[PDB]
């Protein structure tokens, strides 16, 4: 995205001298509904399923807001060795339908 | 023996479904609840001890076979009967399923109806701990209004039960034993 | 007159959770007063169970007050601690003590004393008649601590020792203690057994003990070039300020403590020499950055999924065995 930058150089003696110091103001509020950014491409969630103290699952949920492009996604997880894991039981879906992993 | 381990072998190319499998029996690792007398045991063992009392409580299963041989010389399939019952009480990792084997052989012993005691108290309280089992468990583990103490309990009375009615049917073969020698 | 050349402390805190708020309060006061009065960071270690000044309960982050007019934070800008939350125990601490460390343990978290060395040792917790618990799972007996003092005294890794502890009957915990040149004081007697509770509002806790509050009001005043004497802290919070009567065991050490300074425990003081003697000196490819998440390099660093199937060789031992034995009982 194009960003715009104001640069305050502390070198320049024009800024900052011996009789005059520098404090930076900024005006800035949550903006209206409207013109509001939009959400970014990506982003994710991570919670637990079930009750009780015996069985349970884990869940991410993994959002791509891009209007028409695809893109692919790395993903790592690490799990303590006394919350035994099941790999049969693995499941990926995306709207309604199975998606099969290229590298597992 | 031999040839079924060999073989077993060229499935897979490797040694490593022994340890697995046997090793995982005779060294009781999981300490999942079950209807058996191990899980709490460990679960709760100071670690000073725990070589000593995993060796004397799998010595206890292969323990009777020699003198009940010496008694029951002449009546194989009795002492058949009794060692299966052995096996499903003191084994690692019981369950209902081992305990179902022995129960199917009561209707043989049946002969000996006269010579039992304590035969109705006995079959009374198995009942009662099998329906009781489900119970604790849900309070436990759904619930959260128990512990780990009632489920302990129900195991432990179980287990005195069977072997209780054992014993009473080993009792009562022998009574019929003398009086048919020795008169009426 | 003291002879002695460096210093060290040792500060430990064995409470837990939030509503203890009190005991590492009185351990952050004392590490500020040892701190201004000159011994080094690398020469304290500090021993906290539990997070408080950065707990998420605190009304006020990264700060811990010792009054209710929060006039005096102790925590402060500059702070090191040694030992975190999960790490405090009675083992750790004997090895500390008795130097039977691991070997991949590092420099700062050891006492590296020898026989010109004075230290300070502190401790707070709740305790009982001959005993102090550590979190709530442990604890350390009076006998313990006596051996582990013997132990260091036998390959000479101090010169003296003073020796705090603010519990309550914490004068059991000096009663067996058999070593040349050791100091002990204490905040109650035996029979001094309940404690106080009276929460501050705007915290939420109770916020610091009464013992450890005048000790530190009176270390407060106390300079680098101070000429107090030991005597004076003998006399410090009577029981009038307090509820319970302070005791102190001075019959194992060696020299009046009308002659021993504040400083030689609380301070550092260096030993000075001029200098004023001298030595006579004659006068093509070029590099390239990694490439991140590379996929069809990444989909084909593996070889493709192919379904299991038993050997055949199995299957032929087998079945070969099997008509070998229905060989043998039909023909
Ligand atoms: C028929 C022949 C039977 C053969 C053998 C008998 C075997 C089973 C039969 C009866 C039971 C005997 C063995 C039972 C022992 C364990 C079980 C138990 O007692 O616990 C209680 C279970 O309740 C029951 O037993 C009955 C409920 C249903 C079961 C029915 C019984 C069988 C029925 C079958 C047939 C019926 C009809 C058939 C006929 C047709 C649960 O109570 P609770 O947990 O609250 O209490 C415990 C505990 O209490 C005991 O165990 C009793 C002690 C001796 C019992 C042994 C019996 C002697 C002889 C029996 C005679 C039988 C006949 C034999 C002859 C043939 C115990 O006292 C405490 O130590 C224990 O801890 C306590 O738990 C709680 O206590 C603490 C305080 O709350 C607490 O500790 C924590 O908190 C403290 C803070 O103050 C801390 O200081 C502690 O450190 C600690 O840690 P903390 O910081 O809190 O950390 C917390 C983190 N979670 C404990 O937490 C607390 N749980
Ligand atoms: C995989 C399992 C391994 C099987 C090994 C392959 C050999 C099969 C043998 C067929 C059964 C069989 O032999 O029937 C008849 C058997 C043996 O003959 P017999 O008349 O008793 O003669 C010897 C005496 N004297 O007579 C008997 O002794 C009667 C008992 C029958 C044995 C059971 C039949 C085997 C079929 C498999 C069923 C197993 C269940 C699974
Ligand atoms: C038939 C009964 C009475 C005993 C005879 C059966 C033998 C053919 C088997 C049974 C157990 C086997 C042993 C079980 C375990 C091991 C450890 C194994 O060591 C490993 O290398 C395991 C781990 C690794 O591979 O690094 C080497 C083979 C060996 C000795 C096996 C050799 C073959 C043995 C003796
Ligand atoms: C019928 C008679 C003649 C022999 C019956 C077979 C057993 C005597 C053998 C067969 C496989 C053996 C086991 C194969 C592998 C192991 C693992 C080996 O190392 C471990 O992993 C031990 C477990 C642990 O300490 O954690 C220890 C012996 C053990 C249990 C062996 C014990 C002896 C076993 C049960
Ligand atoms: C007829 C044969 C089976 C011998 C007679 C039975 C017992 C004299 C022996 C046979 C197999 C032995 C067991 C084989 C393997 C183990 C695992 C072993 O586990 C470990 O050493 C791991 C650490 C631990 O858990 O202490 C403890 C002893 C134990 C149960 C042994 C106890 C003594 C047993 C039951
Ligand atoms: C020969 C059979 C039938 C009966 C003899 C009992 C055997 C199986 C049992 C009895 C005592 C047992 C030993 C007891 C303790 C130890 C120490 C440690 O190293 C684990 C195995 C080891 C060494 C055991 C090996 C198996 C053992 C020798
Ligand atoms: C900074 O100080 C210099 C020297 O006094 C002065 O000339 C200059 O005007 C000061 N800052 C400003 C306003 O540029
Ligand atoms: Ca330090």
């Amino acid at each position: 995205t194009r960003k715009t930058y104001a640069i305050y150089d502390l070198l320049d003696t024009a800024m900052i001298n011996n009789s005059r110091n520098l404090n930076i103001q900024l005006k800035w509020k949550r903006p209206p509904e409207n013109e509001a950014p939009p959400v970014p491409f990506l982003h994710a969630q991570r919670y637990v399923s079930g009750y009780g103290l015996q069985k349970g699952e884990l869940s991410t949920l993994l959002y791509n807001t891009h209007p028409y492009r695809a893109f692919p996604v790395l993903l790592l997880d690490t799990v303590p060795w006394y919350l035994r894991l099941y790999v049969h039981t693995l499941t990926i879906t995306s709207k309604g339908k199975e998606n099969k992993p290229s590298y597992i | 023996l031999v040839v079924i381990i060999c073989l077993s072998f060229f499935l897979l190319s490797s040694w490593d479904f022994i340890p697995a499998v046997y090793g995982f029996i005779l060294s009781v690792p999981d300490l999942t609840p079950n209807i058996g007398l191990f899980w709490y045991f460990f679960a709760e063992m100071f670690e000073h001890f725990s070589l000593f009392f995993v060796c004397v409580f799998q010595i206890n299963v292969f323990f009777y076979t020699i003198p009940l041989a010496i008694k029951l010389k002449e009546h194989p399939i009795f002492f058949m009967f009794i060692q299966i019952a052995v096996i499903a009480i003191f084994k690692s990792y019981p369950t209902v399923g081992d305990v179902a084997l022995y129960m199917a052989f009561f209707p043989v012993w049946n002969h000996l109806y006269r010579f039992l005691r304590n035969i109705f108290v006995l079959t009374c309280i198995i009942i009662v701990c099998s329906l009781l089992f489900p119970v604790l468990w849900h309070l436990w583990i759904y619930a959260g209004s128990a512990n780990s103490n009632f489920f302990y309990a129900i195991t432990l009375t179980f287990n005195v039960g069977q072997i209780l009615l054992i014993s009473d049917y080993f009792y009562a073969f022998l009574r019929r034993e003398y009086y048919l020698t020795h008169g009426l | 007159r003291s002879g002695h050349t460096n210093n060290w402390a040792v500060l430990v805190c064995t409470s837990r959770f939030w509503f203890n708020y009190r005991h590492v309060a009185n351990t952050l006061s004392v590490y500020r007063s040892v701190k201004r009065l000159g011994i080094p960071d690398s020469h304290i270690v500090l021993m906290l169970a539990d997070d408080m000044a950065c707990n998420p309960r605190n009304p006020k982050p990264a700060t811990v007050f010792s009054h209710k007019n929060m006039e005096l934070n102790v925590y402060g800008d500059d702070v090191e601690v040694d030992y975190r939350s999960y790490e405090v125990t009675v083992e750790n601490f004997l090895r500390v003590l008795t130097g039977r460390i691991p070997p991949s343990t590092p420099r700062s978290k050891r006492l590296l004393s020898d026989d010109r060395s004075n230290i300070l040792i502190y401790m707070t917790g709740h305790g009982g008649n001959g005993f102090l618990k550590f979190q709530d799972s442990e604890e350390i007996t009076n006998i313990e601590l006596a051996d582990a003092f013997e132990q260091m005294w036998q390959k000479r890794r101090y010169n003296e020792l003073l020796f705090i502890i603010d519990t309550c009957q914490g004068a059991s915990m000096y009663e067996r203690f058999y070593s040349p040149n050791i100091m002990a004081l204490a905040s109650s007697q035996v029979g001094e057994d309940s404690l106080s509770h009276q929460p501050d509002p705007a915290i939420g806790v109770h916020l610091m003990d009464r013992y450890t509050f005048y000790v530190l009001e009176f270390l407060e005043e106390i300079n680098p070039a101070s000429q107090t004497n030991m005597n004076d802290l003998f006399q410090v919070c009577p029981k009038s300020l307090c509820v319970s009567t302070p005791g102190h065991r001075t019959d194992l050490f060696q020299r009046d403590p009308k002659n021993v300074l504040i400083t030689d425990f609380f301070g550092s003081v260096r030993k000075v020499e001029i200098t004023t003697e001298t030595i006579k000196l004659q006068q093509m490819e070029p590099l390239k950055y990694a490439e991140q998440l590379p996929v069809a390099q990444i989909i084909h660093q593996k070889p493709k999924l192919k379904d299991w199937h038993p050997p055949g060789g199995f299957i032929l031992g087998l079945w070969a065995l099997i008509i070998m034995v229905f060989f043998k009982t039909y023909g």
